C-alpha cells in the first residue's frame, strides 16, 4: 500500500522518456492553453501602437522588432500545438507578407472559444463543423466588404497612400517618408508587363545619419572598392564575366614542359603578351568597366590599369546576376570581348564613401531599370533591420496589390462587420452548430480589442461603439487611435485600408490551424534528443 | 498530465480504466497464488522470513500475511480476509478466490463498454437472491458428537495431513464439548494451547486439566 | 614493495575431483532441460530475443541452443554437439541433446559408487556398438522411386514442426526441390541443397501461394526501362566481368601535347565499349546478366540489339542461374562461344511483388537449381517455415543417400533397449551395470513424447516395455498426439536410419567425452 | 504560475515585461553613460581597460572605451551602437551622443 | 530456472507467465489502436525526438511511431508491416483482430484449456470463414463509379470529408490514366509531388510530369507552348580521361589551344542536340526541352540557351521511364543515332517558382501513361498525411481493379462470417468448438469498435445488427451516423476482398503461433 | 524487443528482494539437491572409520 503501479498495457510498454496524453482534459485543453499562451505572448505588438520586443536567440543575436513572424521565428517554441500555429503564421507570411499577428490572435481566440464550447457540452466534431461553416460564411461575406480599389499602380502618390496603412503598423511615428521611398522604389520596378518581382528591390544598410537620410537609387550598391586605379566612369559600358579575370587553364592538369632554353626564356614573355592582347581586345570594344565573379590576376590588373578600365569584383553570383539584370549585360563564361548586344550600360559608375564604408555605385539617370536599391541610413544596426522589415512589408503589400487590387477597411472595421454578419447568420441556423458559429463570429472581436488595448483605451467601450455604428449602417468605421478616449471614425476617409487578399488568407489559415489543432485527440511524444540538428538543415 | 500531477509533480496517479485494470490485475494475481490452497488436496506452501524462520502452511490468511506484496488492492483484500479470520475463523482462501473471480467476471463485461455501476447493481440483486437461497438450503440439525466430528474433520483434513487431521478432530471436538455450557456462549479462551517439542505430531492430545 | 610471489599466474582457478564431474553432468542436464519440451508433434514453440534486437520464434532445438550464451564449458560442448548433429544429418537436434543428458545422468550414479570413468566409458562404447547393430537389424528398405513413400517420410519428418498444417504442400516442395537439385557429373553423385536450393522469403501473401519454381528468382530489375520485361524463350548469357571502361593493373599515364588526343582517347573509350557490346551481340542472346556494373553506353548498345541487361547479380545467384538455365559464366566476352550461351529457360518475366521488382527465370526444362518462394504473415513466420523446409530437404536427401528406415515414435528406442538388455543378460563382469544403464536411458525419448502429450508416463512406459518384451513388436511405439500405444506400421511414423545412427553416436560420444574429463583449469590468457 | 506539463518555450527562457523592465533599461543606459562620463571636455580624463590577454588600452575617445567594454545588456548596447555610428559618420562627439541619450532617458 | 542457472543475466517468462506477457502486450496495442478504426476515429499527433510533428490515423504509422520496446509488439508490427506492404490497407483491423483473438483464446485457456485445442478451432474456423468470404464476394465490372466508391471508403477513413472527396477523384483518375487492359498496374508511374504553397483542397491531378528542378540558366524560356521532349541520360558536362591523361604545353598559345580542344567531345554532342533541334523546328513557335539524367556544365548550358532550348539536368532515374510513358519519346543513353522519332511531345511546358525551389510542369500530353499527383498544403504534416492517404487510396483502387470482386464493408462481412461460424460449430468434432466460438467472437470486433467509435454502445448495436442479419439474411453493417443496421452494398461502403483474405490468413497464423509460445528467453549476452 | 517484462500479477507484485519458487523443477528438485549436498558433506564421518 505504498506505490501505485503502472497500468498493464500501453502504460507499461511506453519508453522511459516518452510521454502520452489522451482525452479532452489531458490533450485538447493543454493544447488550447499553450496556443493561448503564445497568442498572449505576441498580442502586445499588434497595431500602430504596438511595442517592440527585444528577443535574444540561442546565438546571442538581438532582435528589436514588432513583427509577429520575426518574433515567433526567434522564439524557441517547444509545444507542438503552438508550433503548428507558428507554422500557420509563417505560411501566412510566405503567401502574403503581412497579417501574421492577425493569424496568431485569431487562432488564439478561436481556440479559447472552442475550449469554452467544449466545456459547456459541445463535442469536438460539432465545434469543428461550426467553425468550418462560419469560415465559409466569412469568405462569402468578405468580397461585399470591399470599399475601394487601387485603380492605379504607376502613380507615386497613389502607391504611397496605399502603402501608408501597410507600413503604419510598424514605424508608426514616421510612415509617410518610408511610404514615399517604397512607392518610388516599387514604381521604378513593375514594368509595362503586369508581373512584379519582390526580389528586384534591394536594401543597403549603412550606419551614420538616421533613417531620415535614406534614399532610393535606380541601380546597385556594393559594399566594396575598385581593384584598379580607375574609380569613376561617366558613360560606363560594363562588360560582365563569370570567369576569373585571368588567362584560363586546362581543366584536367596543367604542366609547362620545357625542353630548350629558348622556351624557358620566352614562356613568361609570351604569357604577358597574350594577356595584354586579350585585355586590349576587351578594351577595343569601348568597355571601360569590367565586372568579374572570380579572382583578378596581377598582370590582368596591370593591363586593365594601363588601358583605363574600372575593375569590380563581385564574389557572389547572386549579385552578379542582379547586376546583369540592372545594366542589361550578359555574364560571359570566357574572357572574349563582348558583342554589341551583350555589353551592359549604366549612366554612371563610381566609387563613393557613405558614412565610413566604401561603396561602388551603379547609377541610372532614368527612372526605370530592372532593379532598384533603397539605401537605408540609421544610428543602429537593429533600427535599420527593423526599417528593412518594414520595407519588406511594404513591398509585399505592393505585390499583393498587383495580384489583387481590392481593399477592405482597417482599424477593426472589417472584423466588426464580419462579426456582426456572422452572428446574424448564427440565429438563422437551428441545431448545435449555432453556438460554434456565434463563437467564431465573436472571435473577430479580438482584433479591435487588441487595437484598443494597445492604444491605451478601454476595449469594451470601443467595441460597443463599433457595434452601435455598424448597426446604424456604417461599415467603414473603425478604431480612432488618434484620441485619448474610446472613439471611432470612418476608415475609408482616413485612408486606413487593408488588402483583401491579406484578410482572406489570414482568415483561412487561422481557421485551418485552429481546426487542425482541435482534431488532435491523443499525443504521443518521443523522448527528446540532444542531437546537433539533422543534416538536412546544414 | 493529470490534474493531480500539476499540483504535485511527483504524484502517482491511475485514472479510470487504468485504475480499474490495476485493481483487477492485483486481485487476479492474488487469486492465482491462492488457487492452490483450496481443498484437502491443496499444496503446502513454504514461507521463509527475513531472519530465516521456516513456516509451512496452507491457510489463506497466513499466506496473505507472509507473501512479500506491496499493492494497495492486495492490502484491502488482506484486510477483508483478516476480518473474515478474526470473526469466523475460516474461508479466507475462498474469500480471496471469490473476490478475484467477481472482479474478473465484472471486467468481462466492463471491457465491452458497460458501466461498472450496472454490474454493481446486478451484484447487489444477485447477493440478495443468494442470501435467500442459502437461508433456504441450510440444514438445521441437532449438534450431536457425530456432526461436530464431521465438521472438524472437514476443516482439519484441508488444514493438515489425513491422520493428523483424524487425531485433531477428536481432540478439538472433545475439547469444545468439555467447556461448553448449555445455552451459553462458548469462551475459546478456556482451551489452553500448549506447544511441546519432543514427540511425534500424532502424539498431540487433549488433557482434561491444565498444562 | 615486496610483490607477492606465486607459481601460477593470478586469477588462475582450478577445481578437481567429484565436484568437476557433478558440475559437468548438472550442466548437461540443464542444457537438456532447456529444450526438453520441444520434442514431438505436440511440442510448443519458444520465443528467443536476439542480442541485435531480432526475435527468433522457433521450435528447432539447434536454433534455440545457438541463441543461448553459456559460461560452463560442458554446456558449450552440448551446444557444439547439437550444432554438429544439425550439420551432419539435418535433424534430430533436440533428440541427441536429451539422449546425451540422460546418458550422463545415469553415468553419475556409477561415478558416485567408486567406479572409475574408464569402465563406464568402455561399457558405453560396447553399448554403442550393439545399439548400431540393432538399429541396422531393425531397419527396412525404401523404394526411392515411390513418390508416396518419400512424401510420407518427409511428412513424418515435419509432423513436429509448425508447418504440419500445410504438410502436404511442404512435402511436395521439399521433394521437388531435392530431386531438382540432384546432379551427377564425371561419375560423382551430388545433392547440393545448400548452394542450389535457395529459399526466398517475401513477407505478405498467404503460405498456400508458396511454391518451388522451375528456375531461379532474384530481386533485380532491368538496367534501362526500354528493355523488355517479358521474353518468351530467352537465350541467356552470363558474365562475371564489368561491361565498362576500367583502369589497367599497371600504372599508366598518358601525355597529351597535341589538340585532338583528348577527344581521341574519349572516342577510344566509347569504341572499346562498343567492341565489347558487339562481341556479346555476335552470339545473338536475349538477356545478359553480369556480377559487375554495366555502363550507360553499354546499356544503349545492348538495347540497340534488343537485349535485356541485369546489372549487379551476386556470385551465388549467378551460379544458380547458370545451373538452372544451362548457361556458363564467362569473363571475357570475346571468348564467348555458342556452348556458353544458356538456352533452356522457358520464360523470363520481371514482375512487381508489393513495391519491389523481382526477376523470374522460371519454366526451365531440366533445371539443376531452383528457388523456393515463400509467402507468409511476417518475417519470423517465414524464417520458421524456412527452417522447417530445411529440415524436410535434409531428411529427403538423407533418405535418398541411404534408403533405410527405422520405426519412429520411440519404437526404435525401446527395441534397441530390449535388445541391449537381452545381450547384457549374458554379461558377467562389472561392466554389465552401466551397459544396462545405457540401455534403459535410451527410453528417455518415448518418455518425453508421453510427457509432452500429457499422458501418464509410468503406465504407458510400462505397457510399452511389456509389449516390446514380445517377439514381433519392434515397431510398437507411442502415439504422440492421442497418448496411446500404436504399431508404427499403422501410424506410419518412420525416420531415416542415418538420422538415428548419427543421434545415437553423437549422444554416446558426448557422454564419453564429458566422462573423460576432470580437473577444470581456467583464467589463463592466450 | 502553473507547471504546465508541456511548457511553451524551452527551459531557461527569461522574460521581463512592463514598466519595471523599461526602468531597468533606463538604469542600464545610465550606467553605460557613467562609464564614459568623465572623459568629456578640456578637463576630461583617460580610461585604462585591460583585456583578457593582458594588454591595456588607454583612451579618451568615448567610442573606443564603449567598444572595449563587453556590454551584454540589450538596451545598453544601443548606446554603444550610436557611439559607433557617430564615430563613423562624423568622427567626433562619441561621448556627447551617449551622454545626451542617457540624459533623455533619465 | 534452467536458463537463469546457466546464464545468470537471463530474462525468462515461462508457460502461463509467457502467455500472460504476450496477451497483455497484444491487449495494450489493441487498446491504443481501437480509436483509429472508422472515419469517426480520432486523430493522433506524434512528436519525434527532433520535434517533428506528424498527424496520422494509420495503424502502421502509429505502430512505428509508438514508443514501444516489446517483443510481441515487434511481432505484431512486423505482421502489420507485411500487410501494409502487400495490400496497403487493414493494419488497424489486423492489430484489432489479433488482440481480440488472443483475448478470446485466453478466455478459455484461463479455464484450464490447452492452447492446442484453441489453435485447432482457429484453423477450422479460418477455413470456414475463407469459404464464406468466397461465397459472399461481389464480382462486379470495375467501372468508374465502383472505384470512386472504394477510394472514398478508404479516404474518408483517412482524411476529412471534403479532402477525401477531392482525393477520391484525384486517385481514381490517376489510376485510370495509367491503367492498361489486362495488364498489371505499375504504381511507380504515378509520381507523388509535394508543394507547400496552397490549401489542402488544392491537391489535383496533372496529366503529365512535375519535376522538382528547373532550368539552371537565367536566359532559358520559362514557358514553352509546343515542346519537343528529349529524354536523355548523356553527360553534357566535362569528364576526365579514365587513364590519368594530363596536359603538357610549352607556351601560352599551346595552352590556349589545348583549353579550346579540351571541350570538343562535349561540344560535339551539344552540337548534335542543336542540329536535331534546328531540323525538327525551324520556327520559334515550337519549343525544345532537354531533360537529362546527368549533369550539364555552364558552357553547354549557355550553348543550348543561345539556341532557345530549355535544359534540365540531374533528373530522377524513374523520371526517364515516366517521361517516356507520358510524352512518348525514347530515353537515350547516347547521341550516336538520334532522329526526330525519338522525341516526345508535350502540349505545354512551364516552370513554376516557389520560394527557393523551382518546379517544372510538363502537361497537355497526348495520352499520358504516367501522371503525377500534386500534393498541396500549408504544413509539412498535412502533406505527409495526404501522402499516406493517397497511398492507401491508390492501393485500394488497384486492389479492387486486380480482382473484380469487392466485399461489403461496415463490418457486415464480419457479422455474417461470425454467424456462419456459429452455424458451422456443431459440425466440428471435439473441443475445438470452443476455438471456433472464440474465432467468431474475435471476428465480431470490427462492428463493435465501429459502433464504439461512433459513440454508441457495443452490445445493443451489435445485437441489433445481428438480429437484422439473421431475420433477413442480407449483409447489414453499422451506420456510423444513426447506429441502425445498414446495407453496405447499397450505400456504397466497400472493402477489398484481398485485404479481408490477408487479414484472415495473417491474423490466424500469428495468433496461432503466439498462443503456442510457452517461454520467452533473452540469454544471448 | 530487447527485454522480457515481468508477468502481470504476482510476479510484478513481489518485493524487490523476495524470491518465489513454484513447481516441481523449481522447488522440489532444488530442495532434494540441497539435502543431498548436505548429506554428502556429512557422509564422510560415518562409522568407526
Ligand atoms: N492608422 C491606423 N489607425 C487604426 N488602425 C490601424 C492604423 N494602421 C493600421 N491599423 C490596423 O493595424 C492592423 C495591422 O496590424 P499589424 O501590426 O500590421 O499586424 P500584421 O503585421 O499581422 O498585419 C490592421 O488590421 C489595421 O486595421
Ligand atoms: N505423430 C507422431 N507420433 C509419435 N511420435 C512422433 C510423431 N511424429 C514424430 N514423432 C517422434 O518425434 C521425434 C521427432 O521429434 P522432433 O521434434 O523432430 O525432434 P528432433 O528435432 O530431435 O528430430 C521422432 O523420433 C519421432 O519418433
Ligand atoms: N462510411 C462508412 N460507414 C461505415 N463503416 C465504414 C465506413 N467507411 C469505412 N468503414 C469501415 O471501417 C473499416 C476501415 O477502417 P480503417 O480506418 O481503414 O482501418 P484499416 O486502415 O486498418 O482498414 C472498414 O472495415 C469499413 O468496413
Ligand atoms: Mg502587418
Ligand atoms: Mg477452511
Ligand atoms: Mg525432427
Ligand atoms: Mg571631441
Ligand atoms: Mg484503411
Amino acid at each position: 500500500a505504498l506505490h501505485v503501479p503502472k497500468a498493464p498495457g500501453f502504460a507499461q510498454m511506453l519508453k522511459e522518456g516518452a510521454k502520452h496524453f489522451s482525452g479532452l482534459e489531458e490533450a485538447v485543453y493543454r493544447n488550447i492553453q499553450a496556443c493561448k499562451e503564445l497568442a498572449q505572448t505576441t498580442r502586445t505588438a499588434y497595431g500602430p501602437n504596438g511595442m517592440n520586443k527585444m528577443v535574444i536567440n540561442h546565438l546571442e543575436k538581438l532582435f528589436v522588432t514588432n513583427d509577429a513572424a520575426t518574433i515567433l521565428r526567434e522564439l524557441e517554441v517547444q509545444h507542438p500545438a503552438a508550433k503548428m500555429i507558428v507554422m500557420a503564421s509563417h505560411m501566412q507570411e510566405q503567401e502574403v507578407g503581412d497579417g501574421t499577428n492577425f493569424v496568431l490572435v485569431f487562432a488564439g481566440a478561436l481556440l479559447e472559444l472552442a475550449e469554452e464550447l467544449l466545456r459547456i457540452g459541445l463535442s469536438v466534431s460539432e465545434v469543428i463543423e461550426g467553425y468550418e461553416i462560419a469560415c465559409r460564411k466569412a469568405h462569402e461575406i468578405l468580397p461585399n466588404l470591399v470599399c475601394c480599389s487601387a485603380k492605379n499602380l504607376r502613380d507615386i502618390d497613389e502607391v504611397s497612400s496605399l502603402l501608408r496603412t501597410s507600413i503604419m503598423s510598424k514605424q508608426y511615428g514616421n510612415e509617410v517618408f518610408l511610404a514615399k521611398l517604397i512607392a518610388q522604389a516599387c514604381v521604378s520596378i513593375f514594368p509595362d508587363s503586369g508581373h512584379f518581382n519582390v526580389d528586384n528591390i534591394r536594401v543597403c544598410k549603412i550606419l551614420g545619419s538616421g533613417i531620415s537620410s535614406s534614399s532610393v537609387l535606380h541601380g546597385m550598391v556594393f559594399k566594396k572598392e575598385t581593384e584598379g586605379d580607375v574609380t569613376s566612369v561617366k558613360d560606363a559600358k560594363i562588360a560582365v564575366y563569370s570567369c576569373p579575370f585571368d588567362g584560363m587553364i586546362t581543366e584536367t592538369k596543367g604542366t609547362v614542359l620545357i625542353k630548350t632554353a629558348e622556351e624557358l626564356m620566352n614562356f613568361s614573355k609570351g604569357e604577358e603578351n597574350l594577356m595584354d592582347a586579350q585585355v586590349k581586345a576587351i578594351a577595343d570594344t569601348g568597355a571601360n568597366v569590367v565586372v568579374t565573379g572570380g579572382k583578378v590576376a596581377d598582370m590582368a590588373l596591370h593591363y586593365a590599369n594601363k588601358y583605363n578600365i574600372m575593375l569590380v569584383r563581385l564574389n557572389s553570383k547572386w549579385d552578379l546576376r542582379r547586376l546583369c539584370k540592372t545594366v542589361g549585360a550578359t555574364a560571359l563564361p570566357r574572357l572574349t570581348p563582348p558583342v554589341l548586344e551583350e555589353m551592359g550600360h549604366c549612366d554612371s559608375v563610381y566609387l563613393s564613401e557613405v558614412g565610413d564604408t566604401q561603396v561602388v555605385v551603379f547609377k541610372h539617370e532614368k527612372e526605370d531599370g530592372a532593379i532598384s536599391t533603397i539605401v537605408l541610413r540609421g544610428s543602429t544596426d537593429n533600427l535599420m533591420d527593423d526599417i528593412e522589415r518594414a520595407v519588406d512589408d511594404g513591398v509585399n503589400t505592393f505585390k499583393v496589390l498587383t495580384r489583387d487590387k481590392r481593399l477592405v477597411p482597417g482599424g477593426g472595421a472589417t472584423e466588426i462587420e464580419l462579426a456582426k454578419q456572422i452572428t446574424s447568420y448564427g440565429e438563422t441556423c437551428p441545431g448545435l452548430e449555432q453556438y460554434a458559429i456565434k463563437k467564431f463570429a465573436e472571435a473577430f472581436e479580438a482584433i479591435p480589442r487588441a487595437l484598443a488595448e494597445n492604444s491605451g483605451v478601454k476595449a469594451n467601450e470601443v467595441i460597443s461603439k463599433l457595434y452601435a455604428v455598424h448597426q446604424e449602417g456604417n461599415k467603414n468605421v473603425g478604431l480612432d487611435i488618434e484620441a485619448e478616449v474610446p472613439a471611432v471614425k470612418d476608415m475609408l476617409e482616413a485612408g486606413i485600408l487593408d488588402t483583401y487578399l491579406g484578410k482572406y488568407w489570414a482568415i483561412k489559415l487561422a481557421t485551418n490551424a485552429a481546426v487542425t489543432v482541435l482534431r488532435v485527440d491523443q499525443i504521443i511524444m518521443a523522448k527528446p534528443a540532444g542531437g546537433p540538428k539533422p543534416p538536412s538543415g546544414k | 498530465m493529470a490534474a493531480v500531477k500539476t499540483l504535485n509533480p511527483k504524484a502517482e496517479v491511475a485514472r479510470a480504466q487504468a485504475a480499474l485494470a490495476v485493481n483487477i490485475s492485483a486481485a487476479r494475481g492474488l487469486q492465482d497464488v491462492l488457487r492452490t490452497n483450496l481443498g484437502p488436496k491443496g499444496t503446502m506452501k513454504m514461507l521463509v522470513s527475513g531472519a530465516g524462520d521456516i513456516k509451512l502452511t496452507k491457510d489463506g490468511n497466513v499466506l496473505l500475511h507472509e507473501m512479500q506484496i506491496q499493492h494497495p488492492t492486495a492490502s484491502l483484500i488482506a484486510k477483508v480476509a483478516t476480518a473474515q479470520d478474526d470473526i469466523t475463523g475460516d474461508g479466507t482462501t475462498s474469500n480471496v478466490l471469490i473476490i478475484g473471480e467477481l472482479l474478473k467476471q465484472a471486467d468481462l463485461y466492463i471491457s465491452e463498454g458497460l458501466h461498472p455501476r450496472i454490474i454493481t447493481e446486478g451484484f447487489e440483486a444477485a447477493k440478495e437472491k443468494a442470501l435467500q437461497f442459502l437461508e433456504e438450503v441450510k440444514v438445521s440439525r441437532e449438534m450431536d458428537r457425530e456432526t461436530l466430528i464431521d465438521v472438524a474433520r472437514t476443516s482439519l483434513r484441508t488444514k493438515v495431513h489425513a491422520e493428523l487431521a483424524d487425531v485433531l478432530t477428536e481432540a478439538v471436538v472433545d475439547s469444545i464439548l468439555a467447556i461448553k455450557k448449555q445455552d451459553e456462549p462458548i469462551d475459546l479462551f478456556m482451551i489452553e494451547i500448549m506447544e511441546m517439542k519432543h514427540k511425534s505430531e500424532t502424539d498431540t492430545s487433549l488433557i482434561r486439566g491444565l498444562v | 614493495g615486496h610483490r607477492p610471489v606465486l607459481v601460477l599466474s593470478q586469477n588462475t582457478k582450478r577445481e578437481s575431483g567429484r565436484k568437476v564431474q557433478s558440475g559437468n553432468i548438472n550442466a548437461a542436464k540443464t542444457i537438456a532441460d532447456i529444450i526438453r519440451t520441444c520434442l514431438g508433434p505436440k511440442s510448443m514453440m519458444k520465443m528467443l530475443l536476439d542480442p541485435m534486437g531480432g526475435i527468433v520464434m522457433t521450435n528447432d532445438g539447434n536454433a534455440i541452443l545457438r541463441e543461448i550464451q553459456v559460461q560452463h564449458p560442458a554446456a558449450k560442448s552440448m551446444i557444439e554437439i547439437s550444432r554438429t548433429q544439425d550439420e551432419e544429418v539435418g535433424d534430430g537436434t533436440t533428440s541427441v541433446i536429451i539422449l546425451a543428458g540422460e546418458m550422463l545422468s545415469v553415468a553419475e550414479h556409477f561415478l558416485e559408487q567408486q567406479m572409475h570413468p574408464t569402465v563406464v566409458i568402455s561399457a558405453y562404447r560396447k553399448a554403442l556398438d550393439d545399439m548400431i547393430s540393432t538399429l541396422k537389424k531393425i531397419s527396412i528398405p525404401v523404394d526411392i522411386s515411390d513418390s508416396d513413400m518419400m512424401l510420407n517420410i518427409i511428412n513424418s519428418s515435419i509432423t513436429t514442426k509448425a508447418i504440419s498444417r500445410w504438410s502436404s504442400l511442404a512435402c511436395n516442395i521439399a521433394l521437388d526441390a531435392v530431386k531438382m537439385v540432384q546432379f551427377e557429373e564425371n561419375g560423382r553423385k551430388e545433392i547440393d541443397i545448400k548452394k542450389y536450393a535457395r529459399v526466398e522469403k517475401i513477407p505478405g501473401g498467404i503460405i498456400e501461394d508458396s511454391c518451388v519454381l522451375r528456375g531461379v528468382m532474384i530481386n533485380k530489375d532491368v538496367t534501362h526501362p526500354r528493355m523488355r520485361r517479358y521474353i518468351k524463350n530467352p537465350r541467356i548469357v552470363l558474365l562475371d566481368s564489368s561491361l565498362e571502361y576500367k583502369k589497367g593493373e599497371s600504372q599508366t599515364d598518358i601525355e597529351i601535347t597535341r589538340e585532338e588526343d583528348f577527344t581521341r582517347i574519349l572516342q577510344m573509350e566509347e569504341e572499346y565499349i562498343q567492341q565489347l557490346c558487339e562481341d556479346i551481340i555476335q552470339l545473338k542472346p536475349d538477356v545478359v546478366i553480369t556480377e559487375k556494373g554495366i555502363s550507360d553506353l553499354a546499356q544503349h548498345y545492348l538495347m540497340r540489339a534488343n537485349i535485356t541487361a541485369i546489372r549487379r547479380v551476386r556470385k551465388t545467384d549467378n551460379n544458380r542461374i547458370a545451373r538452372a538455365c544451362g548457361a556458363r559464366i564467362v569473363s571475357r566476352p570475346e571468348e564467348l562461344r555458342e556452348d556458353d550461351v544458356g538456352t533452356g529457360a522457358g520464360l523470363l518475366e520481371i514482375k512487381k511483388i508489393g513495391d519491389e521488382y523481382f526477376t523470374f527465370i522460371t519454366d526451365c526444362k531440366d533445371p539443376k537449381a531452383c528457388t523456393i518462394l515463400l509467402r507468409g504473415a511476417s518475417k519470423e513466420i517465414l524464417s520458421e517455415v524456412e527452417r522447417n523446409l530445411q529440415d524436410a530437404m535434409q531428411v529427403c536427401r538423407n533418405v535418398l543417400l541411404d534408403p533405410q528406415l527405422v520405426p519412429g515414435g520411440g519404437a526404435s528406442e525401446m527395441a534397441v533397449a530390449h535388445a541391449l538388455t537381452e545381450k547384457s543378460k549374458a554379461m558377467t563382469g562389472v561392466e554389465q551395470w552401466p551397459y544396462r544403464a545405457v540401455a534403459q536411458a535410451l527410453e528417455v525419448i518415448p518418455r518425453t513424447l508421453i510427457q509432452n502429450c500429457g499422458a501418464s508416463t509410468i503406465r504407458l512406459l510400462t505397457s510399452l516395455r511389456a509389449k516390446h518384451t514380445q517377439e514381433n513388436c519392434e515397431t510398437w511405439g507411442v502415439n504422440g498426439e492421442t497418448g496411446t500405444l500404436v504399431d508404427m506400421k499403422e501410424l506410419g511414423i518412420w525416420e531415416p536410419l542415418a538420422v538415428k545412427l548419427q543421434t545415437y553416436k553423437t549422444a554416446v560420444e558426448t557422454a564419453v567425452l564429458l566422462l573423460r574429463i576432470d580437473d577444470i583449469v581456467s583464467g589463463h590468457k592466450k | 504560475m502553473m507547471p504546465t506539463p508541456v511548457i511553451l518555450l524551452k527551459e531557461g527562457t527569461d522574460s521581463s515585461q512592463g514598466i519595471p523592465q523599461l526602468v531597468s533599461n533606463i538604469s542600464a543606459c545610465q550606467v553605460i553613460a557613467e562609464a564614459v562620463r568623465t572623459t568629456l571636455g578640456p578637463r576630461g580624463m583617460d580610461k585604462l581597460i585591460v583585456d583578457g590577454r593582458g594588454k591595456a588600452t588607454i583612451s579618451n575617445d568615448g567610442a573606443t572605451i564603449l567598444k572595449l567594454l563587453d556590454v551584454v545588456h540589450p538596451a545598453a548596447k544601443t548606446l554603444v551602437d550610436i557611439a559607433k555610428s557617430q564615430d563613423a559618420e562624423v568622427g567626433d562627439g562619441t561621448t556627447s551622443v551617449t551622454l545626451l541619450a542617457a540624459e533623455f532617458l533619465k | 530456472a534452467a536458463v537463469k542457472t546457466l546464464n545468470p543475466k537471463a530474462e525468462v517468462a515461462r508457460a502461463q507467465a509467457a502467455l500472460a506477457v504476450n496477451i497483455s502486450a497484444a491487449r495494450g496495442l489493441q487498446d491504443v489502436l481501437r480509436t483509429n478504426l472508422g472515419p469517426k476515429g480520432t486523430m493522433k499527433m506524434l512528436v519525434s525526438g527532433a520535434g517533428d510533428i506528424k498527424l496520422t490515423k494509420d495503424g502502421n504509422v502509429l505502430l512505428h511511431e509508438m514508443q514501444i520496446q516489446h517483443p510481441t509488439a515487434s511481432l505484431i508490427a512486423k505482421v502489420a508491416t507485411a500487410q501494409d506492404d502487400i495490400t496497403g490497407d487493414g493494419t488497424t483491423s489486423n492489430v484489432l483482430i489479433i488482440g481480440e483473438l488472443l483475448k478470446q483464446a485466453d478466455l478459455y485457456i484461463s479455464e484450464g484449456l490447452h492452447p492446442r485445442i484453441i489453435t485447432e478451432g482457429f484453423e477450422a474456423a479460418k477455413e470456414k470463414a475463407l469459404q464464406f468470404l468466397e461465397e459472399v464476394k461481389v464480382s462486379r465490372e470495375m467501372d468508374r463509379e465502383t472505384l470512386i466508391d472504394v477510394a472514398r471508403t478508404s479516404l474518408r477513413t483517412k482524411v476529412h470529408a471534403e479532402l477525401a472527396d477531392v482525393l477520391t477523384e484525384a486517385v481514381v483518375d490517376s489510376i485510370l490514366a495509367i491503367k492498361k487492359q489486362d495488364e498489371p498496374i505499375d504504381l511507380f508511374m504515378i509520381e507523388i509531388m509535394e508543394m507547400k504553397h496552397k490549401s489542402e483542397t488544392d491537391t489535383s491531378l496533372i496529366r503529365g510530369l512535375v519535376l522538382d528542378h528547373g532550368a539552371r540558366h537565367p536566359d532559358m524560356k520559362k514557358r514553352v507552348e509546343d515542346a519537343y521532349i528529349l529524354t536523355c541520360n548523356v553527360s553534357l558536362e566535362y569528364e576526365k580521361t579514365e587513364v590519368n591523361s594530363g596536359f603538357f604545353y610549352k607556351s601560352a598559345e599551346e595552352r590556349e589551344k589545348l583549353v579550346k580542344a579540351e571541350r570538343k567531345f562535349i561540344e560535339d554532342r551539344v552540337k548534335k542536340i542543336i542540329e536535331l533541334k534546328r531540323k525538327v523546328c525551324g520556327d520559334s513557335d515550337k519549343g525544345f526541352v532537354v531533360i537529362n539524367q546527368k549533369g550539364i556544365d555552364p558552357f553547354s548550358l549557355d550553348a543550348l540557351s543561345k539556341e532557345g532550348i530549355v535544359a534540365l539536368r540531374r533528373a530522377k532515374r524513374r523520371n526517364m521511364e515516366r517521361l517516356t510513358l507520358a510524352c512518348g519519346g525514347v530515353a537515350l543513353n547516347s547521341f550516336d543515332d538520334l532522329s526526330p522519332d525519338c522525341l516526345g511531345h508535350a502540349g505545354l511546358v512551364y516552370e513554376y517558382t516557389l520560394g527557393e525551389e523551382k518546379f517544372t510542369f510538363i502537361e497537355k500530353c497526348n495520352n499520358p501513361r504516367s501522371v503525377t499527383l500534386l500534393i498541396k498544403g500549408p504544413n509539412k504534416h498535412t502533406l505527409t498525411q495526404i501522402k499516406d492517404a493517397v497511398r492507401d487510396g491508390l492501393r485500394a483502387v488497384k486492389n479492387a481493379i486486380d480482382d473484380g470482386c469487392v466485399v461489403p464493408g461496415a463490418g457486415a462481412v464480419e457479422v455474417a462470417m461470425a454467424e456462419a461460424l456459429i452455424k458451422h460449430k456443431p459440425s466440428v468434432k471435439g473441443r475445438a468448438q470452443l476455438g471456433v466460438q472464440a474465432f467468431a467472437d474475435a471476428l465480431l470486433i470490427i462492428p463493435k469498435v465501429l459502433a464504439q467509435n461512433s459513440g454508441f454502445d457495443l452490445q445493443e448495436t451489435l445485437v441489433k445488427i445481428q438480429a437484422e442479419h439473421s431475420e433477413s439474411g442480407q449483409l447489414v453493417g453499422v451506420d456510423l451516423n444513426t447506429g441502425e443496421p445498414m446495407v453496405a452494398a447499397e450505400v456504397g461502403v466497400w472493402d477489398n476482398y484481398c485485404v479481408k483474405k490477408q487479414l484472415l490468413h495473417s491474423c490466424t497464423v500469428i495468433a496461432t503461433n503466439i498462443l503456442l509460445v510457452d517461454e520467452i528467453m533473452r540469454a544471448g549476452m
